RNA sequence: AAAGAGGAGAGGUA
């Protein structure tokens, strides 16, 4: 059935960031580190040995062939050339495979400490700018107290504070061995980890019942933290970093265009620049450099960490060349250009074409008229399919040939591929479900589709410069989908009112408004008689009876006129039982109290004309 | 339904069922279902690089055994995936 | 000399009617309306001097409720009327929370 | 919306039916309002400051 | 039709008081049916049922509020919706369109 | 076998 059941989202632990991007070899050694703010050779474009693009971690960069161009072919599965440690496969592993740094001080996750809740602050019940002074190294925290009376646990330092309480400890006295454990660092992590869950858990919920109005309020969310820290066995020590993940080389081409330079990407000058301050972070290390230099370096270290992870977020933003900020790692998932709203809810398609649109009369309802420049594109590979199989050709490359030389033969064969097969059109701005529908196309001569003027109000287009995109369907079920389910000739009513949505709109209301009014001048043949519709019509055609005259016509059937007087006007009453009762608009002949014998209308030849189209179009 | 589904996966990014169709269509066959778009494995290790463990499970359907975590990024049938679509042979 | 305090005139159209429908859907607060808290049913407007109007609601039991206008609220009911719980009494668009 | 009015004349006030109300707020600013409307008139002098 | 349907979405919550022993903890947003069922089942031993309060939500802040971190990281805030899925440990059964 | 990589400005049409 179903590869997956669901999706889940956690903290990551350095264990689980490490097993990430590691891998072993039958040597015995482990690769996955970068170490080096390289990506490739100047005079031979080639890629580094232990860079950002190193071919030993990420993956050989041509197929079945290692760096050192002394293994090849693809007879070998899965085997590493013993003279360089690149492994012989394919390069689609490059789209895959991951990195890792490892940091020389830790550093704090911006999207912890800076947000709208802070969860650090928050745990650790200190307000935010006493954390954010801790950290970036601006003042000193009390992590021990001792066997002192005004030091308290957790407890704000200053410089000459911190000065005063060395003075007096260094003096040599007694009653101050209480070991005061004063760290002005990241300090962090230290805070975090003696945090003891339940026993707090239990003192929040004691507390909780002897307080009340916004005092409650605060500790109940605390308590709330609390609690998502037990169900999901986290520690909270792992907010703090100390290994930093890095991308598949694949998400951030290099891109060799500029004839002797190379094009610009953002990721890589922010990992360059992390590597950078580690390297140096950590040679200075190395030599036991004075402890005032040591901490500008770790400073630098945590800025570039946080300009990598979320720019601007928290200080002054990096900029590039012109004064234009970086691109992070978070600009990429953020907004309407991200990749949410981007790449995901929407995408390109093949098989489509676009084109203006004319008007075609004439046509059907349900047909649409598609130029044959764009036809014998938009379905190559059906045509290529009935040349091989019908008029045997050979292979594809002779049906290939066949169709760019323009045989004559080509036409013959889409004329017919093409029949029976629905096609999509779309207009630019889709209010609503109408705006796309299905529509069964013929071939016409020119570069403009034709519209039928009955499904123009739905789409809102008029011939005066708009224009139109064209969809293929592939599959059976498609084409059933496009048949049953949007067929332009079955959308009648509109789903928000239940009202007609394809009445006659512009010309075809004036001339039925022509063909019905009346005219008190222009009135030649009138008060002839005519028996059925037919010869009314007839008599029209041969201009012996104008359009708007009165005339009396033999009509049997429910008639319905305007002004016209339910009482009857005239009554004659006649031997053997026979009564005539003449209205406004009709004369009826009756027997004694029964059924009727005769009926005629009073009425005009256009009116005619229009019902008789109506009764004849309701037959056939 | 199906419409939307070929119109999402095998005619923008699905880098194996393009092949399929076509050379189904060429050879008038029954074109396959697709698979996992492109993009999500992009989106997945995009949040990944942020330091945030996501993934995907399958159920455990009897017994104590917990859910077992599914390898996106792996191939599942032993055939080629070339960049773009070719007519082989 | 003095400072004039009146309401400006506006057209009709669609531009002025789509922030009315999103003020709705969005259940935010109003700038008007006066609604009564309790059921009784009998209120008397009770014309003070200097035209100072003090709505007074008069239950069964006995309450008053004692609901006072404003200078410019309009009035939408009359003397010795019947009231509901959560009635508007003196025009506006009413606050839903 | 509000607006000024102002004088083209110099001279006395009187007032013919306005009643004006005293306004505090909660910082001790008093402003005076206009109970009852009317008619404001001036009437013509010369005014030596 | 389509007016009560787009009504109903934003007028079927409702906030819990100091509930008694349940998991609901005060100041949370939960349907009324499922207080109501919770409540009916917890009550039949004898125990201290929850309280609650109706309330009206609002077209954005009800659709912030629903049971999939995915969809709603897709329409606004993604940053802060991921970070707090990611501290709750939530995970997406993948129910309904988008 | 091969073949385009992104970005930023300015101006237009439904
Ligand atoms: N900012 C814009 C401008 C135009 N349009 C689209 O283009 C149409 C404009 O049609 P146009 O031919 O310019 O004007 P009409 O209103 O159709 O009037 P007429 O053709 O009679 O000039 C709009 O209705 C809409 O479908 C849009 O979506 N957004
Ligand atoms: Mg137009
Ligand atoms: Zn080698």
């Amino acid at each position: 059935e179903q590869r997956f059941d669901y999706v889940k989202i956690a903290l990551a632990s350095p264990e689980r960031i490490r097993q990430w991007g590691e891998r072993t070899l039958p040597n015995g050694q482990v690769v996955g580190e970068v170490t080096k703010p390289e990506t490739i050779n100047y005079r031979t474009l080639k890629p580094e040995m232990d860079g950002l693009f190193c071919e030993k971690i990420f993956g050989p960069a041509k197929d079945w062939e290692c760096h050192c161009g002394k293994y090849k072919r693809v007879r070998h599965r899965g085997i590493v050339c013993e003279r360089c440690g690149v492994e012989v496969t394919e390069s689609r592993v490059r789209r895959h495979r991951m990195g890792f740094i490892k940091l020389a001080a830790p550093v704090a996750h911006v999207w912890y400490l800076k947000g709208i809740p802070s969860y650090i602050a928050i745990l650790l019940d200190m307000p935010l700018r006493d954390v954010e002074q801790i950290v970036y190294f601006n003042s000193y925290v009390v992590l021990n107290p001792g066997n002192h009376s005004e030091l308290q646990y957790k407890q704000l330092l200053n410089e000459d504070q911190w000065m005063e309480i060395e003075d007096q400890i260094y003096a040599e006295e007694s009653d101050l061995e209480g070991i005061e454990v004063g760290i002005g660092a990241e300090a962090l992590q230290q805070l975090l980890q003696d945090l003891n869950l339940n026993e707090e858990s239990e003192k929040l919920r004691q507390e909780i019942a002897e307080s009340k109005g916004q005092k409650r309020a605060k500790l109940i969310k605390r308590l709330r933290v609390i609690d998502n820290f037990i169900g999901t066995e986290s520690r909270p020590e792992w907010m703090v970093l100390n290994v930093i993940p890095v991308i598949p080389p694949d998400l951030r081409p290099m891109v060799q265009l500029d004839g002797g330079r190379f094009a610009t990407s953002d990721l890589n000058d922010l990992y360059r620049r992390v590597i950078n301050r580690n390297n140096r972070l950590a040679r200075l290390q190395e030599i036991l450099a004075p402890e005032i230099i040591v901490r500008n370096e770790k400073r630098m270290l945590q800025e570039a960490v946080d300009a990598l992870i979320d720019n601007g977020r928290r200080g002054r933003t990096v900029v590039g060349a012109n004064n234009r900020p970086l691109k992070s790692l978070s600009d990429i998932i953020e907004g309407k250009q991200g990749r949410f709203r981007q790449n995901l809810l929407g995408k390109r398609v093949d098989y489509s074409g676009r084109s203006v649109i004319v008007v075609g009369p004439n046509l059907k309802i349900h047909q649409c008229g598609l130029p044959r420049e764009m036809a014998i594109e938009l379905f190559q590979p059906f045509v290529i399919h009935r040349l091989i199989k019908n008029h045997s050709i050979n292979n594809i490359k002779q049906a290939k040939k066949l169709i760019q030389k323009n045989d004559p033969l080509i036409w013959d064969v889409l004329e017919e591929v093409i029949e029976g097969h629905p096609v999509m059109l779309n207009r630019a701005p889709t209010l609503h479900r109408l705006g796309i529908q299905a529509f069964e196309p013929i071939l016409v001569e020119g570069r403009a589709i034709q519209l039928h003027p009955l499904v123009c109000p739905a789409f809102n287009a008029d011939f005066d410069g708009d224009q139109m995109a064209v969809h293929v369907p592939l599959s059976i079920e498609a084409q059933a989908e496009a048949r049953m389910l949007m067929l332009a000739s079955g959308n009648i009513l509109s789903p928000a009112t239940g009202q007609p949505i394809v009445t006659p709109s512009q010309d075809m209301v004036l001339g039925c408004y022509y063909l019905t009014a009346e005219n008190p001048g222009a009135q030649k043949g009138a008060g002839r008689y005519f028996a059925n519709l037919e010869d009314a019509i007839r008599a029209f055609e041969q201009g012996s009876v104008d359009l708007h005259a009165w005339v009396w016509v033999r009509f049997d059937g429910e008639v319905e006129s305007e002004g016209e007087s339910d009482e009857p006007e005239s009554v004659v009453a006649a031997d053997d039982g026979t009564v005539t009762k003449t209205y406004r608009f009709r004369r009826i002949r009756e027997t004694e109290d029964g059924q009727r014998l005769s009926q005629y209308v009073k009425t005009t030849p256009g009116r005619i004309l229009f019902n008789n189209t109506v009764q004849t179009a309701l037959i056939h | 339904a199906y419409i939307l589904q070929e119109l999402l996966t095998v005619k923008s990014d699905d880098m194996q069922g393009r092949n399929e169709a076509l050379n189904a269509i060429v050879k008038g066959k029954a074109i396959p279902r697709p698979g996992t778009p492109e993009s999500f494995k992009v989106l997945m290790r995009e949040l990944q690089s942020l330091c945030l463990d996501i993934a995907v499970y399958k159920a455990s359907t009897e017994d104590y055994e917990e859910d077992k975590e599914v390898d996106l990024m792996a191939d599942v049938n032993q055939r080629r995936t070339p960049s773009r679509p070719t007519y082989e042979s | 000399l003095v400072l004039l305090v009146f309401e400006r005139a506006k057209t009709g159209d669609i531009i002025q009617g789509l922030p009315r429908i999103e003020e709705l859907l969005e259940a935010r607060k109003p700038k008007e309306a006066c609604i009564l808290a309790r059921r009784p049913g009998v209120a008397h407007i009770n014309y003070s001097d200097d035209d100072a109007i003090d709505i007074q609601v008069i239950e069964a039991d006995g309450t008053q409720a004692d609901y006072p206008v404003g200078p410019g609220q309009p009035l939408i009911i009359s003397d010795g009327e019947t009231v509901d719980a959560g009635q508007a009494l003196t025009d506006g668009p009413a606050n839903p929370h | 919306a509000t607006k000024d009015v102002a004088t083209d004349l110099a001279g006395e006030i009187r007032f013919q039916d306005i009643v004006p109300e005293e306004k505090t707020d909660r910082q001790g600013n008093t402003t005076r309002i206009a109970q009852r409307g009317g008619l404001l008139w001036v009437l013509a002098g010369d005014v030596y400051n | 039709k389509h007016i009560e349907v787009i009504v109903r979405q934003m007028t079927s919550k409702v906030r819990i008081d100091d509930g008694g022993d349940t998991i609901m903890l005060p100041g949370e947003l939960h349907e009324l049916r499922e207080v109501y069922n919770s409540n009916n089942t917890m009550a039949l031993t004898g125990m201290a049922p929850a309280q609650f309060t109706p309330v009206l939500l609002g077209i954005t802040k009800a659709s912030l509020n629903t049971n999939s971190f995915i969809s709603a990281a897709s329409f606004q805030e993604t940053t802060r919706v991921l970070t707090e899925a990611a501290i709750e440990g939530k995970s997406d059964w993948l129910r309904g369109l988008k």
